RNA sequence: ACUGAACUCCUCACACCCAAUUGGACCAAUCUAUCACCCUAUAGAAGAACUAAUGUUAGUAUAAGUAACAUGAAAACAUUCU
C-alpha cells in the first residue's frame, strides 16, 4: 500500500525571501479504509473541488449521502490541523485544491445465487484525499467570449502555411 | 441479453461524469439568526429543532411520571412551568408540569 | 395516469393506509406534536382537522362519537378531543394544526415534517419568522405605502 | 513511425556554411577499459587511430578516460549543446573509426524526421503567389456589377 | 525472486533515467562536469573559428570581473575582460557599420544604427556566443552565464582577436558570425518603427518628393470579417509600393512599410550578401 | 486639472495611511470577544490598529464576512474594514437583523457616496462640479439624496432620461468593480489639505471637527475619490444589486448658486427586490 | 540546523523534547550575538544527579518560519536581550553537563507577541446548553 | 494529348516480400569454466524466449453502482396502537 499523502504534510519549504510572495499554505489529509464505494465518493469529491472550505461543509452538511457526512469529518480535521499546525490564520481562508477518492483495500465474499452458483461480492472501501490550500478559491474559469473565439479562429487562419513546398 | 462487448473506460467516464448524474450545488443553505447554524430556507434548524425535541422530551417525561400509567390523558389543558415560576390566574385549572431548570429564553 | 386523485397510496392497501393514518393522528391527539415522513403528515393533516371539528360538533353527538372512537385507538383521549381540544379552538374556523418541515431522518433520508396541534403546552417550534418591518426594503415599502395613503 | 515521433525542419546550427565551417562537434569522450573483449577494439583505436583524427580535427578535444568498463562507450558534445552517446562496445577498429568520423562530420540536431528536405529563408524572389497576382485591374477600380 | 543481474541492472538504468527526467538536476557549468581540460577547450575554440587567437589575450578576454570579485571572496576564506570588451565592442559596431553602409547606401544614419544595435545586441550576440561555447569558456560568478556577461565575453574574443590577427580577420570573423544572423530577417523586424507612413513621408521630403497618395488598388470581402485590402501609394500617380492588410489602415501601414523598404534598398529579392 | 486633483489628494490620503500605520507599529495583541447572540464567547487576539471586524469574521466563517454588514465595537458602529483600537466587544450587524437601522443608514450613506463618485466623474471636462454634500435623509424618504453644485453653464440643463441612464450605468460599473469602503480617522488639519479647493468640503469638515470634541474626522475612500463621511459605510461597493439614480431635482431657493439634489435607490444583494415591486420603489424615488 | 544526534548529548532528555516538540517542521534561524554581563553560577543541589543553575543575561536572535518558510516569530536582524535562569543535570559516570530546565520566573517581561492573528473560540454548547 | 504501379529509368544502397516443409547467419535471459568488475567476453550447458489452447492460478475491469435485499406506527424509547 501507498502513503504518500500522509507524507506530504512533512515536506519544509526553505525560508522565503522578505521580497517574495508569500507562499500560500497547503493541508494535505485523507481517510483510510472508508466502507463506501469509490464511485460514489467520488461525486462528493467532484462536487466540493475548488469550493472554499465554509462553501464546501455547508453543501455536503445538506446532502443525503453517506459519504457526505465522512468528507465532511474530514474537511473539518483538515482545517483544525491546517489552523493549529500549518500556521493558517483564518479557518475560512481555505479552498479545496484537490478532492479524490481512491480505491481501498477490498474483502471477497460470496453470494449465494439460486441453482448452486454463486457470485463474489467485494466488499468494498475507498480512501478519500484533500488538499486545502489557503486563499480565497480561485475565480471560475470563465466562459470564452465570442470575441475571444472568433479571435482563436483568427489566429488559426493566420497560422496556415504553404504545405508542401518550398 | 448480455454485453457484445466491454465499454470503455471513455464512454464509461463520458456516461458517469455527466451534469445529469453529477451532484448538484444547493443554494437555498442559509444561517440561522437564532443560533448561527446552517439550515435550509424551507427547513428547520436542526440545531434549533434538537433543542426543542430535548426539552419536549423532558416535558413528556415528567407528564409520564404524573400521569402514571397508560391510558390516564387528562381531560383538563396542562401548562409547564419552570423553577421560580406560579401558575397565573389562567393557569387555575390546568394541571402543572414542573421542571427542575430555569425557563428557557426561546420557550415562552 | 392520476390527474384529480387526491389521496396518496399508503400501506400495504387502503385499509391499511387509514390504519397508518390513524395510529399517526392517535400519537397526534395523545401528544400535540408528532414527527413523521412528509407525505404520511401531510395525507394525516386533514384527518387531524376533521376530528376537531368532529369534537366542536359536541360531545353528545352520536355520529361525532362514533368518529372519534373509530379514529382514537386509545379511547381515553376521546374525553381530551371532546374536552380540551374542542374547546381550545372553538373560537377558531380552521388551520388547527400546524406543519413544518424538518430534516430529513439520518435512518434512512426520508422527508420528515413535525405536525403539531396549535396552543399546545409544549415548546414552541422555531417557526420561520418573515424579514423584521425595519429592513430596509421593508422600510421603503413602508415609504410607499405612506406616500400612496397620503396622496389617495 | 513519424505520427508517434517529434520532427523538425531542416536547419544548420548558425548558417554553419554562409561565412565559414565550423565543425559542430566539439567534444568527445572515450571511456575504455584496459581490461575486458569488449574494449579490445576501442584499445585498438585509442592505439593506432585516435591520434590521427585528433590531428586531423584540431577543433574538437579527445579525451581518452581508461577505468574499468563493461561496455566503452564514446561521448560526442556538439556546439549547439547536444550530447549524443554512443556504445563501442565489440566494436571493430574500422567500426569505431567509421562511427566517429560519422559523429566528427554530424551537426548536434536531433536525428528525427525532417519535414522538408530543403530549407529557404527567401522563397521567393519575384514575390510569393496571392490571389490577385495574374488578376487584371479595372478602371476605377469597380467590382462586378458596380452601378458607377 | 528470479534469479539474474542484468534484468535489475537495467531496471535500475530504467529508473535512473525516469528520475532525472521527472527531476533534471540544477544546470551545471560545463567546467564542473567531468572530462573537461581549460587549456585543451580553448585551443580547440581557436582551432575551430580557424583563427590563430594569442592564448593569454583569450584567457584574458574569457575572464570577467565578477568572476575575479567572486574568487577574491573566496580566497578571503588576474586581469579581466573589461579593456578587451570594449575594444571589441567599439570594432565591432564602427565594422557592422561600414558593412551596412557598403550594402545599403540609401539606407539612413537611423535605420544603419538600429540594425547595429540588433546585431550587437543582447539577444543574437548571446544566441551567437550559445552556439560558438563561449558560455562553455566563460569564467563567470554565476550560472547560466546572464546575456549581459555572455555578451561582454564574446565582444572580448572579439577584442582579442583583433589584437591578435588584425582589423581584416576581426571584419571577416564579423562577417561570419553576427552579418549571417540578418539573414531572413526583415527589415522591420530587425529595427522597430513607428508610423511608417510619417517616416515614409519625411524620407520623400528630404528626397524633394511630393507626399505620396493612398489609393485602394484592391479589394475583396470589404463587408466580411476577413476582408483583404490592397493599398497602393502613388506618387504623381506613380506606384511606388503597394501593401496588403485586412483592414485599409493596415494596408496603408504596410504599404508605407513596403515603399520604405525600397527606397532603403532592402527588398527581400535585393541581392544577397557576399561572402 | 481634476485628474490632478484626485491624484494629490490619493497621494496625501496614503501618506496619511502610512503616517497612522508608522504611528502604530510592531504587533500589539488586542482582545476582543464576540458578544453576538449566535458563537458567543469566541475571543480574537488581534493586531492593534491593524486587524478589524472583517479579519474577526474571516476567523469565524465565510458566512459572517457575506452576511455582515457593521460591527458593533462597544455599543459603536464600526466599518467591516476599519482598523480596531483597543480590546472591545464586537457584535456583526446584518441587513436582516431585529433592528438593522444602523446597517440601512450605513448602507445609505455608501450609496449615496457612490451616487457622489459617478456625478463627480460624469460631466464633461469644460463643466465644473462641485460636490457640496450627501444629506442624511431617513430611508423611509424612498430615496438618497446627493447635493451637488453644476456650473453656470449648465444652470439651465436638466437631466434627460438617457443622461439618468448613463449615470445608473456608471454606478453599476463602480458596483462590478467591487471597490473596498477604505475609511480613515483624519485630524481636521490633513482633512483641510486634502479638501482645501472645494469649499463647501472645508465648511463640512470644519462643522464636523466642532462637532466632535476632537478635530477627527470620518474620510472614506472607494477609489481614487475621497469623501467625508457622515458615518460608517458599507464594506464593498458589490454589496450594491439594484442601483438607479432616479432623478436630478433643483432646490427652489438657490439665489447664490444652483443646488441640483440627485435622488436616487439601491438594494443590496441580500434584500433583492422583485422587477414590479423595484419599478414601483424607482417611481417613488422621483420626489 | 535540526542536529539532534548532537543535541542528544547537549541537553538532558527531560529538556530535548521541549527543545524540538514544538519546532518540528519549521525552520529557526537562532543566532547568538555578544553578551552584556558574564555569566555566573547561581546555586547547586544534589542514583545521584548533579544540578547547577547558571544565571544569563545575554542578547539573541530569533526568526521562526513555518512548513513554508514565511516568518512567523520575530525579527531576523534585530537582536533582543534575554534574561534566563539555565539549570544543568550531570549523572554520577559518563555524563556531562547538559541543559535540563530553564526557570521562568513569574515576574519575566511577556515574550515577543505573535505576528499572526489567533481566536480561542468560546463553549461549543450543545442544544441543551444555554451560554453562561 | 495528359493521368496512371512496388514495371522501367534516375542519385545512393542492396541477402532484406510465397502456405506446409527445408538450409543458413545471428541472439534475449539463466547457470558453469575462465575473463570482466556501472553489465561484460570466449566457450560448456539447458525447466533457454508466449498477442492466442472455452489454457491454470492470482489481480482488476465490463455488464454496473445495474439485478437484487431490508426496518408496521407514535412515543417518556416506560409504553401504547394496527
Ligand atoms: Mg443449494
Ligand atoms: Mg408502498
Ligand atoms: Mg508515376
Ligand atoms: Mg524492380
Ligand atoms: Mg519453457
Ligand atoms: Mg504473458
Ligand atoms: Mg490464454
Ligand atoms: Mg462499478
Ligand atoms: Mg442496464
Ligand atoms: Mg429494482
Ligand atoms: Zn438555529
Amino acid at each position: 500500500i501507498s502513503r504518500k499523502w500522509e507524507k506530504k504534510n512533512k515536506i519544509v519549504y526553505p525560508p522565503q525571501l522578505p521580497g517574495e510572495p508569500r507562499r500560500p499554505a497547503e493541508i494535505y489529509h485523507c481517510r483510510r479504509q472508508i466502507k463506501y464505494s469509490k464511485d460514489k465518493m467520488w461525486y462528493l469529491a467532484k462536487l466540493i473541488r475548488g469550493m472554499s472550505i465554509d462553501q464546501a461543509l455547508a453543501q455536503l452538511e445538506f446532502n443525503d449521502k453517506k459519504g457526505a457526512k465522512i468528507i465532511k469529518e474530514v474537511l473539518l480535521e483538515a482545517q483544525d490541523m491546517a489552523v493549529r499546525d500549518h500556521n493558517v490564520e483564518f479557518r475560512s481562508n481555505l479552498y479545496i485544491a484537490e478532492s479524490t477518492s481512491g480505491r481501498g483495500q477490498c474483502l471477497k465474499r460470496i453470494r449465494y445465487h439460486g441453482r448452486g452458483r454463486f457470485g463474489i461480492m467485494e466488499k468494498v472501501y475507498c480512501h478519500y484525499f484533500v488538499k486545502l490550500v489557503e486563499g480565497p478559491p480561485p475565480p471560475p474559469e470563465p466562459p470564452k467570449t465570442a470575441v475571444a473565439h472568433a479571435k482563436e479562429y483568427i489566429q488559426q487562419l493566420r497560422s496556415r502555411t504553404i504545405v508542401h513546398t518550398l | 441479453a448480455a454485453p457484445k462487448n466491454r465499454r470503455t473506460i471513455e464512454v464509461n467516464r463520458c456516461r458517469r461524469r455527466n451534469p445529469q448524474k453529477l451532484i448538484k450545488v444547493k443554494n437555498n443553505i442559509d444561517v440561522c439568526p437564532e443560533c448561527g447554524h446552517l439550515k435550509q430556507k424551507h427547513v428547520l434548524c436542526a440545531y434549533c429543532y434538537e433543542k426543542v425535541c430535548k426539552e419536549t422530551a423532558e416535558i413528556r417525561r415528567q407528564i409520564g411520571k404524573q400521569e402514571g400509567g397508560p391510558f390516564k390523558a387528562p381531560t383538563i389543558e396542562t401548562v409547564v412551568l419552570y423553577t421560580g415560576e406560579t401558575p397565573s390566574e389562567q393557569d387555575q385549572g390546568k394541571r402543572i408540569i414542573e421542571r427542575d431548570r430555569k425557563r428557557p429564553s426561546w420557550f415562552t | 395516469i392520476s390527474h384529480g386523485r387526491v389521496f396518496r397510496r399508503m400501506g400495504l392497501g387502503p385499509e391499511s393506509r387509514i390504519h397508518l393514518l390513524r395510529n399517526l393522528l392517535t400519537g397526534l391527539v395523545r401528544h400535540e406534536r408528532i414527527e413523521a415522513p412528509w407525505a404520511r403528515v401531510d395525507e394525516m393533516r386533514g384527518y387531524a382537522e376533521k376530528l376537531i371539528d368532529y369534537g366542536k360538533l359536541g360531545d353528545t353527538n352520536e355520529r361525532a362519537m362514533r368518529m372519534a372512537d373509530f379514529w382514537l385507538t386509545e379511547k381515553d383521549l376521546i374525553p381530551k378531543l371532546f374536552q380540551v381540544l374542542a374547546p381550545r379552538y372553538k373560537d377558531q374556523t380552521g388551520g388547527y394544526t400546524r406543519m413544518l418541515q424538518i430534516p430529513n431522518r439520518s435512518l434512512d433520508r426520508a422527508k420528515m415534517a413535525v405536525i403539531e396541534y396549535k396552543g399546545n403546552c409544549l415548546p414552541p417550534l422555531p417557526l420561520p419568522r418573515r424579514d423584521s418591518h425595519l429592513t430596509l426594503l421593508n422600510q421603503l415599502l413602508q415609504g410607499l405605502r405612506q406616500d400612496l395613503r397620503q396622496s389617495q | 513511425t513519424a505520427r508517434g515521433t517529434p520532427s523538425r525542419f531542416l536547419a544548420s546550427v548558425l548558417h554553419n556554411g554562409l561565412g565559414r565551417y565550423v565543425q559542430q562537434l566539439q567534444r568527445l569522450s572515450f571511456s575504455v577499459s584496459r581490461d575486458g573483449a569488449s574494449s579490445r577494439g576501442a584499445r585498438e583505436f585509442v592505439e593506432r587511430e585516435v591520434i590521427d583524427f585528433a590531428r586531423r580535427n584540431p577543433g574538437v578535444v579527445i579525451y581518452v578516460n581508461s577505468r574499468p568498463c563493461c561496455v566503452p562507450r564514446v561521448v560526442a558534445e556538439y556546439l549547439n549543446g547536444a550530447v549524443r552517446e554512443e556504445s563501442i562496445h565489440c566494436k571493430s577498429v574500422e567500426e569505431i573509426s567509421t562511427l566517429v568520423q560519422k559523429l566528427a562530420d554530424q551537426s548536434g540536431l536531433d536525428v528525427i524526421r525532417i519535414r522538408k528536405p530543403f530549407h529557404t529563408d527567401n522563397p521567393s524572389i519575384q514575390g510569393q503567389w496571392h490571389p490577385f497576382t495574374n488578376k487584371p485591374t479595372t478602371f476605377r477600380g469597380l467590382r462586378p456589377r458596380e452601378v458607377q | 525472486v528470479k534469479k539474474g543481474f542484468r534484468a535489475a541492472f537495467r531496471f535500475q538504468k530504467e529508473l535512473e533515467r525516469q528520475r532525472l527526467l521527472r527531476c533534471p538536476p540544477p544546470p551545471v557549468r560545463r567546467s564542473e562536469k567531468p572530462n573537461w581540460d581549460y587549456h585543451a577547450e580553448i585551443q580547440a575554440f581557436g582551432h575551430r573559428l580557424q583563427e590563430n587567437f594569442s592564448l593569454d589575450l583569450l584567457k584574458t578576454a574569457f575572464v570577467n570581473s565578477c568572476y575575479i570579485k567572486s574568487e577574491e571572496a573566496k580566497r578571503q576564506q588576474l586581469k579581466s575582460n573589461q579593456e578587451l570588451s570594449e575594444q571589441g565592442t567599439s570594432f565591432s559596431q564602427t565594422c557592422l557599420t561600414q558593412f551596412l553602409e557598403d550594402e545599403y547606401p540609401d539606407m539612413p544614419t537611423e535605420g544603419i544604427k538600429n540594425l547595429v544595435d540588433f546585431l550587437t545586441g543582447e539577444e543574437v550576440v548571446c544566441h551567437v556566443a550559445r552556439n560558438l561555447a563561449v558560455e562553455q569558456l566563460t569564467l563567470s560568478e554565476e550560472f547560466p552565464v546572464p546575456p549581459a556577461v555572455l555578451q561582454q565575453t564574446f565582444f572580448a574574443v572579439i577584442g582579442a582577436l583583433l589584437q591578435s590577427s588584425g582589423p581584416e580577420r576581426t571584419a571577416l570573423f564579423i562577417r561570419d558570425f553576427l552579418i549571417t544572423q540578418m539573414t531572413g530577417k526583415e527589415l522591420f523586424e530587425m529595427w522597430k518603427i513607428i508610423n511608417p507612413m510619417g517616416l515614409l513621408v519625411e524620407e520623400l521630403k528630404k528626397r524633394n518628393v511630393s507626399a505620396p497618395e493612398s489609393r485602394l488598388t484592391r479589394q475583396s470581402g470589404g463587408t466580411t470579417a476577413l476582408p483583404l485590402y490592397f493599398v497602393g501609394l502613388y506618387c504623381d500617380k506613380k506606384l511606388i509600393a503597394e501593401g496588403p492588410g485586412e483592414t485599409v489602415l493596415v494596408a496603408e501601414e504596410e504599404a508605407a512599410r513596403v515603399a520604405l523598404r525600397k527606397l532603403y534598398g532592402f527588398t527581400e529579392n535585393r541581392r544577397p550578401w557576399n561572402y | 486639472s481634476p485628474t490632478e486633483l484626485t491624484e494629490m489628494r490619493n497621494d496625501l490620503f496614503n501618506k496619511e495611511k502610512a503616517r497612522q500605520l508608522s504611528l502604530t507599529p510592531r504587533t500589539e495583541k488586542i482582545e476582543v470577544k464576540h458578544v453576538g447572540k449566535t458563537d458567543p464567547g469566541t475571543v480574537f487576539v488581534m493586531n492593534k490598529n491593524i486587524s478589524t471586524p472583517y479579519s474577526c469574521a474571516m476567523h469565524l466563517s465565510e458566512w459572517y464576512c457575506r452576511k455582515s454588514i457593521l460591527a458593533l465595537v462597544d455599543g459603536q458602529p464600526w466599518d467591516m474594514y476599519k482598523p480596531l483600537t483597543k480590546s472591545c466587544e464586537i457584535k456583526f450587524l446584518t441587513f436582516k437583523d431585529c433592528d438593522p437601522g444602523e446597517v440601512n443608514k450605513a448602507y445609505w450613506r455608501s450609496c449615496a457616496m457612490m451616487m457622489g463618485c459617478v456625478i463627480e466623474r460624469a460631466f464633461k471636462d469644460e463643466y465644473m462640479v462641485n460636490l457640496v454634500r450627501a444629506p442624511e435623509v431617513p430611508v423611509i424618504s424612498g430615496a438618497f439624496c446627493y447635493d451637488v453644485v453644476l456650473d453656470s453653464k449648465l444652470d439651465e440643463w436638466m437631466p434627460t432620461k438617457e443622461n439618468l441612464r448613463s449615470f445608473t450605468k456608471d454606478a453599476h460599473a463602480l458596483i462590478y468593480k467591487d471597490l473596498p469602503f477604505e475609511t480613515l480617522e483624519v485630524e481636521a488639519k490633513v482633512a483641510l489639505e486634502i479638501f482645501q479647493h472645494s469649499k463647501y468640503k472645508v465648511d463640512f469638515i470644519e462643522e464636523k471637527a466642532s462637532q466632535n470634541p476632537e478635530r477627527i474626522v470620518k474620510l472614506h475612500r472607494i477609489g481614487d475619490f475621497i469623501d467625508v463621511s457622515e458615518g460608517p459605510l458599507i464594506p464593498r461597493t458589490s454589496i450594491c444589486f439594484q442601483y438607479e439614480v432616479s432623478a436630478v431635482h433643483n432646490l427652489q431657493p438657490t439665489q447664490p448658486s444652483l443646488i441640483r439634489r440627485f435622488q436616487g435607490v439601491s438594494l443590496p444583494v441580500h434584500l433583492r427586490a422583485h422587477f414590479t415591486i423595484w419599478d414601483k420603489l424607482l417611481e417613488r424615488s422621483r420626489k | 540546523n535540526s542536529d539532534h544526534d548532537r543535541l542528544h548529548t547537549l541537553v538532558t532528555e527531560h529538556c530535548f523534547p521541549d527543545m524540538t516538540w514544538d519546532i518540528k517542521y519549521k525552520t529557526v534561524r537562532w543566532s547568538f550575538v555578544e553578551s552584556l554581563e558574564p555569566s555566573h553560577v547561581v546555586q547547586v543541589r544534589c542514583n545521584v544527579y548533579g544540578q547547577i543553575t547558571v544565571r544569563m543575561h545575554t542578547r539573541q536572535t530569533l526568526a521562526i518560519y513555518d512548513r513554508f518558510g514565511r516568518l512567523m516569530y520575530g525579527q531576523e536582524d534585530v537582536p533582543k536581550d534575554v534574561l534566563e535562569y539555565v539549570v544543568f543535570e550531570k549523572q554520577l559516570p559518563y555524563g556531562s553537563w547538559r541543559m535540563h530546565t530553564k526557570i521562568v520566573p513569574p515576574w519575566a517581561p511577556p515574550k515577543q507577541p505573535i505576528l499572526k492573528t489567533v481566536m480561542i473560540p468560546g463553549p461549543q454548547l450543545k442544544p441543551e446548553e444555554e451560554y453562561e
